[PDB]
RNA sequence: AUUUUUGGUAAGCAGAACUGGCGAUGCGGGAUGAACCGGAAGCCGGGUUACGGUGCCAAACUGCGCGCUAACCUAGAUCCCACAAAGGGUGUUGGUCGAUUAAGACAGC
RNA sequence: CUGUCUACUAUCCAGCGAAACCACAGCCAAGGGAACGGGCUUGGCAGAAUCAGCGGGGAAAGAAGACCCUGUUGAGCUUGA
RNA sequence: GGCUUGUGGCAGCCAAGCGUUCAUAGCGACGUUGCUUUUUGAUCCUUCGAUGUCGGCUCUUCCUAUCAUUGUGAAGCAGAAUUCACCAAGUGUUGGAUUGUUCACCCACCAAUAGGGAACGUGAGCUGGGUUUAGACCGUCGUGAGACAGGUUAGUUUUACC
């Protein structure tokens, strides 16, 4: 196909989501966005189908006080599909992923979105629900 | 690439002197830089080759 | 050191009509007409003709000149053969394609008035050049991948096989190594 | 401030010698300026100059003459003065000392 | 990463009605100059009269610098003067 | 701010050497010529009947000695990457932890996270954390009042309608 149609940021640096994936870490705190060249003052923000860096602040002693990447799965705020619908998740959501883009853990524990799933074969593969 | 045609392309890409002090490219006979910005400087050397 | 008088001569074929006026030389024979404007030459032209033989002979001089002003005699002089020369014979410029893994593609357009070259080191782009006003390129058939610019005016034959020459340039690349290009490898007349 | 001159890397720095100047002084010139050039002054008419100028600004020649320069770096354009160096150029213009040559000088056949 | 809403102002009107400040005044670039000009020199320019704001400049106003130094001026305090 | 440029910073010239050989791809010892005023000094010309004294925030513009981006020459340029140099200031040059910080040092992204001026831009634009009044504590010094290029805590930011 094509490439990915932009989409209302909602995770802005700092922010803290829930850990979809089986390797014990329990959530992810952004520190950076993958591809964000950024303007000043303007936090670096991501979307459903984005690459971050972020931490391990409460899970196993193993994963934390360390940078990983991760991809974003699930987001609250809502964003617009292409056909005029505006959807939006329950919670805020990632999984832990090496800089190829492939999960650590095996499974994915909730619904991910289409676009994420879209991008990162190996996520989409994992995942339970699209959609 | 035949002999004969690789010299023919090694005339216009490799048999040239080579300005030191502004690197501008010129004829194998050239005893002086044709470039203003050198004063014509007459400190040239061979293009070097590939070995 | 103003030079009093410096002056040259050349001796113009029977087969040649030309005419001098305001410093513009107009030059005819069997291929067909060639024009040149050499009003920017503070020199003198005159066409001698000899009433007993009937040779004719044209003359430039420079009354007074320096030694930048004098060296335009001689190139204009040499214009005016190479006028005679492509009006007379004709100019027949060769080119040759060198390649390593890519072969060159030439796909002549109607006319033989330009061409398009396509493969050029495996490049997806379209390369287009027009030939000058009285030059054809023709792909000959005899040797392997050459091409053939005929014409009258040896500027204009020249400047088209340049141009050919300067559109396949290699980028990004150590040329010394990657020699692939469309190069000028003879110059002569059409007789 | 010219010249002599000490400390200081130097300074529109700091300190001395002779003389002059500004301060206390206008006036013409240096576009402009305390010190530079000229020159010092009652109120006026005429004539002539000093320094400096005579393409316009702007009074006085696009005056009569000889060479050099062509600046694709904003060529260059007048003591103080409002900066430029060492190195370079097969740009061009003169000079100096050498070598080959009509028993034929250099380049190509 | 701003948007929006309410009241009172600002705004416009009737009536009423000060003060600060003010050498003369008020467009700029460069030059020189007391070494950072609104005025002088050379250029750029430059067209009646008015309204609402604004904080670049006026080396803006507010005070004969409280810092520092000087004076053969003090004063509070201390002591082995 | 002005003169100067020792010091700081940025360039050039010669060529003993380095660079598997080879002075000059890339460097340049011994020497030597310069440029700049974003260093710090030197001086004391202007300001003491006062030109608001650090830094940050915001905002505009300007420079090039070019970090990235466009186009090029060279290489000890096979490719990839890198390095040297040339036109070039059109566009851009970021989010964070500690520190009042300028500076510094790390984390992260990025094409890049270049260097600078504009009264060391900018307080009747803000802020007031620091310096730099009066309160108070510590250490050292002093018999003492008190001192301190030492540390600490609290400490009023005025006015435009010309
Ligand atoms: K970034
Ligand atoms: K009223
Ligand atoms: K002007
Ligand atoms: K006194
Ligand atoms: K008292
Ligand atoms: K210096
Ligand atoms: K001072
Ligand atoms: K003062
Ligand atoms: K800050
Ligand atoms: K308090
Ligand atoms: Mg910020
Ligand atoms: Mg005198
Ligand atoms: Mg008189
Ligand atoms: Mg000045
Ligand atoms: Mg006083
Ligand atoms: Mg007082
Ligand atoms: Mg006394
Ligand atoms: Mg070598
Ligand atoms: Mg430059
Ligand atoms: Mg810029
Ligand atoms: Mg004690
Ligand atoms: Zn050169």
């Amino acid at each position: 196909a094509g490439n990915k149609f932009r989409m209302s940021l909602g995770l802005p640096v700092a922010a803290t989501i829930n850990c979809a994936d089986n390797t014990g870490a329990k959530n992810l705190y952004i520190i950076s966005v993958k591809g964000i060249k950024g303007r000043l003052n303007r936090l670096p923000s991501a979307c459903v189908g984005d690459m971050v860096m972020a931490t391990v602040k409460k899970g196993k002693p193993d994963l934390r006080k360390k940078v990983m990447p991760a991809v974003v799965v699930r987001q609250r705020k809502p964003w617009r599909r292409k056909d005029g619908v505006f959807m939006y998740f329950e919670d805020n959501a990632g999984v832990i992923v090496n800089p190829k883009g492939e999960m650590k853990g095996s499974a994915i524990t909730g619904p991910i979105g289409k676009e994420c799933a879209d991008l990162w074969p190996r996520i989409a593969s994992a995942a339970n629900a699209i959609v | 690439i035949e002999p004969s045609l690789m010299a023919l392309a090694r005339k216009y890409n490799q048999e040239k002197m080579i300005c030191r002090k502004c690197y501008a490219r010129l004829h194998p006979r050239a005893v002086n830089c044709r470039k203003k910005k050198c004063g014509h400087s007459n400190q040239l050397r061979p293009k070097k080759k590939i070995k | 050191m103003k030079t009093i008088l410096s002056s040259e001569t050349m001796d113009i074929p029977d087969g040649v009509n030309i005419k001098v006026k305001a410093k513009q030389i107009e030059v005819e024979g069997p291929r067909g007409k060639l024009t040149r404007n050499f009003k920017h030459l503070n020199l003198d032209f005159q066409l001698i003709k000899d009433e007993e033989t009937g040779k004719k002979k044209l003359k430039i001089d420079a009354w007074f000149g320096s030694r930048k002003t004098t060296a335009a005699i001689r190139t204009a002089l040499s214009h005016v053969e190479n006028l005679i020369t492509g009006v007379t014979k004709g100019y027949r410029y060769k080119m040759r394609f060198v390649y390593a893994h890519f072969p060159i593609n030439a796909s002549i357009s109607g006319g033989n008035k330009a061409i398009e070259i396509r493969n050029f080191l495996g490049e997806k782009r379209v390369r287009k050049v027009d030939m000058l006003e009285g030059v054809t390129v023709v792909r000959s058939e005899k040797v392997k991948d050459e091409l053939v610019l005929d014409g009258n005016d040896i500027e204009l034959v020249s400047r088209s096989a340049a141009l050919i020459n300067q559109k396949c340039h290699v980028k990004n690349k150590d040329i010394r190594k990657f020699l692939d290009g469309i190069y000028v490898s003879e110059k002569g007349r059409i007789v």
